[PDB]
């Protein structure tokens, strides 16, 4: 049910306030697959910090065997958006409500990634 | 880790510096950061997001690293982000141990033989620093107030001693610094983002000497009085060159050696108050100034006493032997106990003679000696003041040129910037109007020639009661008809080139042909710039004194003020013949000289050509495969004779008689005859160096020749005529489509030729011209020259970079495979306007035109960061910044004859390097580019008898050790491997050197086969003699202890 799942650790952050009161732009990049991520996190509710480990996974649907449109108990960090441009060293661009998201890698590591399509964006700091 | 000082990524606009070092007090230890400031874009009101931190010890540094890995520094809800720095705020060593405070500094030298020292100037209270990372010692002394810098490098000394002051010798009191340069002397001149912990509010300039006495400039040692060290030994032992010995000195009362002049390292004159010789005296200062003996150790009575009555020739010999003496001498007095016309015939034969070279430093005075050299025109009158002309140079303290940042340092007061001359600026003006004194003599200053403006060189002639300086500058000829400062000096100093004496011709036959001008699009294009017409006859006479068999089609010359190549023609009047546009002075002599007459040197492919070649469409698998095959024949060069002898006819000179060309026609194996082996092997090596150092191309089917041009007007604009001789390859092979076989040794071509120079930075410079055969043409025989249309829209030079007909070589090439596809219009050769002054020239606005030129003196360069910029951007050659950079080149190239600044923009800076450079301090970046694939592939590649024996022997030792060769290949062959820190990085200088030791061995032979024609006069006798000698120096038992020379039967 999972497409992609990896490791990344993160490298820097946009705004690198603790305290800004608002939402912080992440890049980290993936271990083994060495692929670079943009991400829009809110820190105050979910704290990230330098150098911190965590698994990023995307499911078409939250349930077990099909019904697309419980995953829940395991990440914690649950987001759901559309994949809306493709072009490039591919790489993603998929907003969460607003949230922008660019995943790129390699064109080996997504092939399986159709055009407006609905995604979930599973997330664990270990 | 190498250093102290941290870079902040992020702080907050708001914050000022003393609320950050309060931050990192608290959160480090008390009072741990010494260094911090915040770049502001304003003067003072706008800071910029970076700071940078220096911290006391790296301890500190290495827990705030850990603290910002762990994101633990939160200052007003930032991440202080550390990252590493590029320089630091003070230069000030980590250590505090290295720092000693209050420290007695004297200056001095090892005045006697003994172990004894004098004292000058004493110095008490002075900080010493010493940087292991910048390689350098500093001194600060406190002097009336105002403090001063003395910065001494690691190369600046050559041994490191220690001594005592208290009389102990178990106690180590005392060290000493021999110096083989000068010391650089700085001075101190005269807030709420810099903190500092000090008052480091201030500036360093380079300054001249501050003593009054001038002790610093006449002392090449230092010794450091500082209290005993159970650990300062250590500390002591990274400078170079370390002694592990205990020495003891003494105090000598020398106060008395203080020169209050404007030059201190030289003697007084007045202590000696006698008859000595100038040559004997001049002799004896350059052994003081050379590491060889101190001042008072060549000071004392009895040294002069006994120098004052002897031998001229045999005090000479024993004054060069001493001054070849390896080590430093303390006794003088001892070596010389235990030791014991031509010139205008050899100005006439090969023009040499010995000229005194000077060394002008803002320190000292380095003189180097009557170094041979090749005779110019103006010592060809007046050869019998051969003494009274001296070359004087102004160089740094390491023999460099001097950096723009000592002379007419920046400044911003007022509204605009006004630059301020330094003291050094100051000392230069008081040399040059002041003069040099050496002896009983005082120089004063001619001319400057083109070339010596360009290497900071000037010529300074001593007045004597006979003739005078003015005297001969008047004999030159009337310079008031000039009112530009460039443009008297140049011409002043144009007639200074070395040339070869023939006979005098009168006023009385000189022809006015008038000139042919042509203006186009509102622009005055002039195709007669500097031809001229000559004569057959004329050219049978010239050709007679200079041993030439061949006659020349053209030829450089110049006489009389006039400058300009001629040509030959079927249809002359007389013997000579002269144009309107080539008087440039009215002269007083019309003496006849020529320079150069013709060359037909293969050409060769520089970096500006491949750069400007390489976006018309040449791909890079032709210059990749040309490369290739040019490696695979010089390797196979090694192990077969039938390429040596090729190589040898293709790559220097076409027609050349040497004894190693002789051989490798006719030889044996290569693994016999190691003299021309090792020959081989170091030119190959030569050859491999200048590859890598630039781009070389052995291109067999082009030449490099003059081009002049013929009263016909039957060639258009487009159509030229090119003819050279035939080399090997072209006689083993004369069929062609492109090549006519005119005759025997001249083939014409009828191929596509470019004509391109050494400096372009300019893609409108290629212009393709058809050559084509014409019978009226070569009825007229030009040899050597290509012949250029009298009429078009534009002159050929002019497209050409904007040239002239001066004598200049131009390269061309009988190529198939270029592009002549696209063409490109040529860039305006228009100059800046002339500035005339309204008064006659005072010597005074000429020597500020010569100081000012080494201030914003940006013309080498250019030229690499149009490289940098060619090879980064693609599609090189065609945007508006290559554009803008050869505009620059070509005003600072016109800086020479007009006084326009180059202007360099500080934003066109290139910041970066290639691989294939020499600047390994500087960064290093991969060039993808058709230069790094051609260095790549380079690196892929490269990864009775016995008296004159033993005399021609010592006399190669001794020009070895005075040289500094080591070896025979490297004094021979006239390249040295070895390097000094300001031969490697300029051409010129070196390129002066090689020539003068050229000329220096060509004496020493034509001496040898003297000596060999007055041994013998008997034919076969001479041939039993060569033989023997040949013999007895091939027989290994026949070497005594010393080094044999295997190179002094070699004589043809």
């Amino acid at each position: 049910i999972i497409m992609f799942e990896d490791i990344f650790v993160v490298d820097k952050l946009d705004p690198d306030g603790k305290k800004f009161d608002k939402v912080t732009r992440v890049e980290a990049r993936s271990h083994n697959l060495e692929m670079f991520m943009h991400l829009d996190v809110n820190t105050e509710v979910y704290p990230l910090a330098v150098g911190d480990k965590f698994t990023l996974a995307m499911a078409p649907t939250l349930n077990l065997d099909g019904t697309p449109d419980t995953l829940a108990d395991k990440y914690e960090y649950i987001m759901h958006g559309k994949l809306y441009k493709i072009s490039e060293k591919a790489e993603l661009y998929v907003s969460f409500g607003g949230l922008l998201m660019l995943l790129q890698g390699d064109p080996a590591h997504i092939s399986h990634f159709e055009l407006d399509q609905r995604l979930f964006l599973l997330m664990r700091k270990l | 880790t190498n250093r102290s000082t941290v870079k902040i990524s992020n702080v907050p606009q708001t914050i000022v510096a003393d609320e950050l070092l309060r931050f990192l007090e608290l959160h480090l230890g008390e009072d741990t950061v010494f260094a911090l400031e915040i770049p502001t874009t304003r003067d003072n009101w706008k800071p910029r997001d970076f700071a940078r931190v220096q911290f006391t010890t790296l301890e500190v540094k290495s827990r705030a690293q850990l603290l910002s890995s762990q994101s633990k520094l939160l200052f007003k809800t930032h991440n202080l982000r550390l990252s590493e720095a590029y320089d630091d705020i003070i230069p000030r060593p980590v250590d505090p141990r290295k720092r000693l405070d209050d420290i007695v500094l004297t200056v001095g030298f090892p005045e006697s033989d003994e172990k004894r020292f004098c004292a000058l100037e004493k110095w008490d209270g002075v900080r010493c620093w010493i940087l292991t990372e910048k390689r350098r010692v500093e001194f600060w002394v406190w002097e009336s107030g105002d403090c001063y810098k003395i910065e001494v490098r690691f190369e600046d000394i050559i041994e490191t001693l220690s001594c005592c002051v208290n009389g102990d010798a178990s106690e180590i009191d005392a060290f000493l610094l021999k110096l083989k340069y000068g010391p650089k002397v700085f001075k101190r001149v005269t807030d709420r983002y810099r903190f500092c912990k000090e008052d480091f509010d201030f500036m360093w300039i380079r300054t001249t000497d501050f003593s009054g006495s001038k002790s610093i400039g006449t002392s090449t040692c230092f010794c450091l009085e500082v209290h005993n060290g159970s650990t300062m030994l250590d500390i002591f032992s990274g400078l170079p060159y370390y002694r592990e010995d205990t020495l003891s000195l003494t105090y000598v009362d020398g106060k008395t050696f203080a020169s209050a002049a404007q030059i201190v390292p030289l003697l007084n004159a007045a202590i000696l108050g006698l008859e000595f010789p100038y040559e004997i005296l001049f002799q004896l200062n350059a052994l003081v100034h050379a590491q060889k003996i101190s001042l008072f150790a060549a000071s004392d009575m009895e040294l002069i006493k006994i120098l004052r009555g002897m031998s001229l020739e045999t005090a000479l010999v024993i004054l060069k032997k001493l001054h070849q003496q390896s080590s430093i001498c303390y006794d003088p007095v001892f070596f010389v106990k235990t030791q014991m016309a031509s010139a205008y015939k050899r100005l006439t034969e090969q023009n040499i003679m010995s000229c005194q070279r000077a060394y002008v430093t803002p320190s000292k005075i380095y003189l180097l000696g009557p170094e041979l050299e090749t005779a110019n025109y103006v010592v060809k009158n007046f050869a019998e003041h051969v003494s009274d002309f001296m070359r004087v140079t102004f160089v740094e303290e390491d023999w460099s040129k001097l950096p723009a940042n000592a002379l007419s340092v920046n400044s911003k007061e007022g509204y605009f910037v006004k630059p301020s001359r330094t003291n050094i600026y100051n000392r230069v003006l008081s040399i040059l109007g002041e003069g040099i004194t050496v002896g009983p003599k005082r120089f004063e200053f001619l001319a400057f020639s083109a070339s010596q403006l360009r290497g900071n060189s000037v010529w300074m002639f001593a007045s004597n009661e006979k003739v005078k300086a003015e005297d001969i500058r008047e004999w030159m000829g009337c310079f008031r008809k000039i009112r530009s400062i460039s443009k008297c000096a140049a011409r002043m100093g144009q007639l200074f080139s070395a040339s070869r004496q023939t006979l005098i011709v009168r006023a009385q036959d000189v022809e006015q042909i008038p000139d042919i001008e042509v203006t186009t699009d509102g622009a005055d294009y002039c195709f007669s710039d500097g031809i001229g017409k000559i004569s057959l006859a004329f050219a049978k006479q010239v050709a007679q004194k200079c041993g030439l068999s061949h006659v020349p089609s053209a030829f450089q010359i110049r006489y009389g003020g006039y400058k300009g190549v001629i040509a030959v023609d079927r249809s002359s009047f007389r013997k000579l013949s002269l144009r309107d546009s080539m008087l440039k002075f009215d002269s007083n002599n019309r003496m006849l000289n020529v320079t150069r007459w013709t060359e037909s040197m293969p050409c060769f492919l520089n970096r500006e050509i491949i750069c400007l070649l390489s976006t018309l469409g040449i791909e890079d698998a032709m210059f990749e495969a040309m490369q290739a095959v040019h490696l695979s024949m010089l390797g196979n060069m090694l192990e077969d004779r039938d390429a040596a002898l090729n190589v040898l006819q293709k790559l220097s000179g076409e027609n050349s008689k040497n004894l190693l060309v002789k051989m490798l026609l006719q030889g044996y194996a290569p693994s016999s005859e190691p003299y021309l082996s090792m020959m081989l092997r170091v030119h190959h090596e030569s050859q491999l160096s200048e590859l890598k150092s630039r781009c070389r191309i052995l291109v067999p089917k082009g030449r490099i020749l003059i081009g002049c041009m013929d009263e016909m007007g039957i060639l258009e604009y487009g159509q030229v005529y090119v003819r050279v001789t035939l080399t090997k390859a072209e006689l083993k092979s004369r069929d062609q489509s492109y090549f006519r076989k005119i005759d025997e040794e001249t083939s014409v071509v009828i191929g596509k030729v470019v004509v391109t120079k050494n400096p372009c930075l300019h893609p409108g410079d290629i212009r393709v011209l058809d050559a084509i055969y014409e019978v009226h043409f070569e009825e007229k025989g030009y040899l050597d020259c290509i012949i250029f249309p009298q009429k078009g829209e534009r002159p050929h030079p002019n497209e050409c970079s904007g040239g002239d007909l001066d004598g200049d070589q131009f390269f061309v090439s009988w190529d198939e495979k270029i592009i002549p596809s696209e063409m490109d219009p040529p860039m305006d050769y228009a100059g800046s306007r002339p500035r005339l002054m309204d008064h006659d020239v005072t010597l005074e606005e000429i020597h500020k035109f010569f100081v000012d030129y080494m201030i914003s003196d940006t013309l080498g360069v250019i030229s690499t960061a149009h490289l940098v910029h060619a090879d980064r951007d693609p599609e090189k050659a065609r945007s508006q910044k290559c554009l803008e950079l050869a505009n620059l080149h070509s005003r600072a190239v016109d800086f020479a004859k007009t006084g326009a600044p180059a202007e360099m923009p500080y934003a066109l800076k290139p910041r970066e390097f290639p691989d294939f450079l020499e600047r390994f301090e500087k960064p290093t970046y991969i060039s993808e580019s058709v230069f790094g694939k051609l260095y790549r592939a380079v690196k892929s590649s490269l990864a009775t008898a016995k008296a004159h024996r033993d005399m021609y022997g010592e006399k190669l030792t001794s020009l070895m050790i005075y040289y500094g060769a080591a070896n025979e290949e490297e004094i021979l062959t006239g390249i040295l491997k070895t390097k000094e820190m300001y031969l490697a990085r300029d051409n010129r200088r070196y390129g002066d050197m090689k020539d003068r030791i050229t000329l220096s061995v060509k004496d020493l032979h034509k001496e040898a086969m003297g000596w060999f024609e007055k041994s013998c006069e008997d034919e076969q006798q001479k041939k039993k003699l060569a033989s023997a000698w040949y013999y007895v120096t091939y027989n290994p038992n026949h070497r005594d202890e010393k080094l044999t020379f295997l190179s002094f039967p070699w004589i043809v």
